[PDB]
């Protein structure tokens, strides 16, 4: 979470399993897998996404739980980052050419 | 800073008022035989924010069918026709450092109200509405539902004094949360969870919120049930 | 397709050998045997680097440090007689170059050839570390003449030569157009300092230079 | 709070990244003997303070010739032809507390940069200006000069896995300093200071700066370089 | 006369074809996690009693997505997307002492049927009418549907050297029950419970059903599955 130091609020981060529909409200992304990420105490939430292969996946949605609470003198509008890594290990087998040149 | 996590269900916390200096409990015969579900039912679930504004006179739920459409535990409600919970409540507050406010954050087992013109009663649907909130009003209201005036919060007692129950402050100046823990007060060891309502979770404003013009017109408290130790009846055969 | 379990725990091809390791044709060219004795269209030249196509050149830049033998077998054809024999004659970075199929540098002793005849396996020629550094450097950032002249981002420590190849023949009754292709190959892999992949496709062979891109491709909503 | 001190320059500090798990450390041969200087060298440089507005795209630095009119360091580079070095490089922001960003502070080895409009080359000095920065832009540029597009940094990458480089975040939430020690990366065990940059300092914001219209409208970004263990050619006769 | 029960299910039970010799079991990475329900899943689901008269040709089931409306085992196929069990399959006849027959209960692990009329195929709902059994026919039949012909089962094999898969004869002279166990016989660990149908539990009258004047037109055929050892993915967070 990229905001102010002052700025607090609640983001509830959801995830679906990779056979589920996404939840269409907040009320049915509270009743699957989420975490109530508060900002005001902690400013980085950390995932382990499982079941990740090829050879219909998941869902990362996020909701307002609440709006961002934010003091006179800070500014309202705030940025959250993202990042993605191998969680412990990865396992990866049959090499080809990449299709992003051409 | 905890991060307490239940089932699939994970919240971050910044002390517990256990209710009547007990935590719940199972209610340990061949007669009768409970069924303890503990998968599932025991998970967080987190109820819609509800915005604080100068302006608010308070709130009330009326559990354990306040969760009557939430997850497993509002479908065992449908299933078993006796049960019992222990509902830990976490309220936080979530304001800024420039907010200032004051909330009582009481249970209240039993709480039966009264209708708002007397000498009859209230439709059933104006107690609870599930999942949202029951607000109270600032002033005495007329018709078929609850008196739902603050200084008499529902049933016809002083506010101030309603001290007495399983509580908690909301300073705003100095904490947001607060947590209880309520171990299934009632009568008979099991009861239907439609036909009576254990406690009401009421939140009430003593001291209004005030800001200046440029913080946010609200503060949005957020509310968080995790029953424990739900225990039904059972229905194999003996 | 459908999803399937994919139930494994191995990493042994994610290594930079068996990542890096695989030969891939980097040079096709046409060299003639007869006809126009000051002509450059009858051998080839090939100054190899890894920058020739830009599948190979995109793997060797995730990493800004890498030493590695090299180990290529070219594979000759011919089209149109006796039985030919050809000459693929690797030059150090310190070494002369022909300018004429006929030339004296052909014969010099430091420069070892190979000579394949027609019809046998193809020829194989193996080229340990030259470089005068430690590794070669995909990148460099910086200037050969000092004080900030021109040639940027060639240092010439990432210099492995040249390949000269020609028929032996000299001279046949009609004319034989040959067909080489070079398949180059890293060997005992070593690289150092990861970096991010190439996103913007390849300008020149010579350069970094780029248009800009796009990060990804876009879609129509940030929640869709 | 520690405050740190190298020779004559003493900065106020407030975790290090250390470049690729290695601090620097020395060569350690009669045909060749390296001269330690030890002596100054290892003070620290302050740069020039930088103003981060809400537009600033970025900044970057090519050492080790950023430092090249900066005291005994910037004039050993002159009288020796060969050297290298390990660039202790602290980071600060100084903001306040109601200003909100994020800071990318990465050092990139080796980063060749592109020119604006390919099929030439550019000058020469758009690549540094010594002490002061070459600043980004938010979109594409055209001209004998560096491609400095944000989200193709410098090299035709993406900007956002710019992290797989020594690193570090600035985010003002919770921190304001920085620090990365870099161990003198490079082919050769020694190379001349003048044609070859050894890394790039780009401090790039991926959350653009915000306030409200009372705070000062920008946030001076310090830099300081401490070139430890550098090491030179000798002069001297054997 | 052996009284199983499992869960909330009891039959009446009168020796065990263990298919392959081997008894189901579970797979046993943080990678890739399963769930083993064991609660519930595992009771006998009953079938509809299939009768069966003197022109009867025969009867297949398709699981695992027999079971796909039965239950819990039909609900979670629906939440989770991978899955493997052991199905323990009765089969019982209940024929009276005058009556004479006999039937090949076999499984068929990977039972490709082939369309009726050849250049084509079949609508997808030919293979499987969940709960209902698919019969076959005395003779061949044309359209896009499944060669149903005995003699020629599903497979294009012959009919009688069926015996090779885990079978068991019902000799209504001599026994009534029969018992197969099917330790999920796949090429991967776990699979999706809709696209493959792991095995097809079909009965073939080999000597048909005869009776006199008197008697019962039919005779009964209850099938009885138990679905042992079923995991199934993770739905949780690592």
């Amino acid at each position: 979470f990229c905001g102010s130091a002052m700025a607090t609020g609640k983001l509830l981060i959801s995830y679906s399993p990779p056979g589920a529909s996404v939840p269409t409200s907040r009320k049915d992304a509270m009743l699957g897998t989420h975490i109530v990420w508060d900002i005001g105490l902690q400013s980085s939430c950390v995932l382990c996404v499982p079941w990740i292969s090829q050879s219909s996946a998941g869902y990362i949605t996020c909701w307002y739980q609440t709006n961002i609470v934010v003091p006179p003198g800070a500014p309202t509008s705030c940025d959250v980052l993202c990042f993605a890594s191998a969680c412990n290990d990865f396992s990866v087998r049959l090499l080809r050419d990449t299709p992003f040149m051409a | 800073v905890r991060s307490m996590t239940l089932g699939n269900s994970t919240i971050t916390t910044q002390n517990v008022v256990v209710g009547y200096g007990e935590w719940p409990s199972y209610l340990s015969t061949a007669e009768d035989q409970p069924t303890q579900p503990d998968v599932a039912t025991c998970r967080f679930y987190t109820l819609e924010s509800v915005q604080w504004e100068k302006t608010s006179p308070g709130w009330w739920w009326k559990f354990p069918e306040a969760l009557k459409n939430m997850g497993l535990f509002g479908q065992n409600m449908h299933y078993h026709y006796l049960g019992r919970a222990g509902y830990t409540i976490h309220v936080q507050c979530n304001a800024s450092k420039f907010h200032q406010g004051c909330l009582l954050v009481v249970c209240v087992p039993e709480a039966e109200m009264g209708c708002a013109d007397t000498d009859t009663t209230f439709p059933a649907t104006e107690l609870t509405t599930e999942d949202t909130p029951h607000v109270f009003t600032s002033d005495s209201i007329t018709g078929k539902k609850v008196q739902a005036a603050v200084c008499n919060a529902g049933m016809g007692v002083g506010v101030g004094n309603l001290t007495i129950f399983p509580h908690q402050w909301i300073n705003l100046r100095t904490n947001n949360s607060a947590t209880i823990v309520i171990p299934y007060i009632n009568s008979v060891p099991m009861d239907n969870m439609f036909r009576h309502y254990n406690f009401t979770l009421m939140i009430i404003p003593f001291a209004p919120l005030n800001f200046t013009d440029g913080a946010t017109a609200y503060v949005p408290i957020t509310v968080t049930i995790a029953p424990m130790y739900a225990e039904y009846n059972g229905l194999r055969l003996a | 397709q459908t999803r399937h379990v994919v139930n494994f725990h191995s990493r042994s091809e994610s290594t930079i050998e068996n990542f890096m390791g695989r030969a891939a044709c980097v040079f096709m060219d046409q060299y003639k045997i007869n006809g126009e004795e000051t002509s450059t269209d009858r051998f080839a030249v090939w100054t190899i680097n890894i920058r020739e196509m830009a599948q190979l050149r995109r793997k060797c830049e995730m990493f800004t440090y890498m030493r590695f033998d090299i180990e290529m077998t070219m594979v000759i054809t011919s089209c149109q007689m006796p039985v030919l024999t050809h000459q693929i004659m690797y030059v150090p970075p310190g070494g002369p170059i022909p300018a004429k199929v006929d030339g004296y540098e052909w014969q010099t002793s430091t420069n070892p050839s190979v000579f394949w005849t027609e019809g046998n396996a193809p020829p194989r020629i193996s080229i340990p570390f030259i470089s005068v550094g430690n590794a070669y450097s995909s990148f460099y950032d910086g200037w050969s003449h000092f004080t900030q002249d021109g040639t940027y981002g060639y240092t010439t420590l990432n210099a492995m030569g040249k390949l000269y190849i020609r028929h032996v023949n000299r001279s046949s009754p009609h004319q034989i157009t040959s067909t080489i292709r070079v398949y180059f190959k890293p060997k005992h892999i070593k690289a150092w300092v990861p970096r991010p992949p190439r996103l913007c496709p390849y300008i020149n062979k010579r350069d970094v230079n780029f248009v800009v891109t796009e990060i990804t491709d876009s879609r129509t909503s940030i929640t869709d």
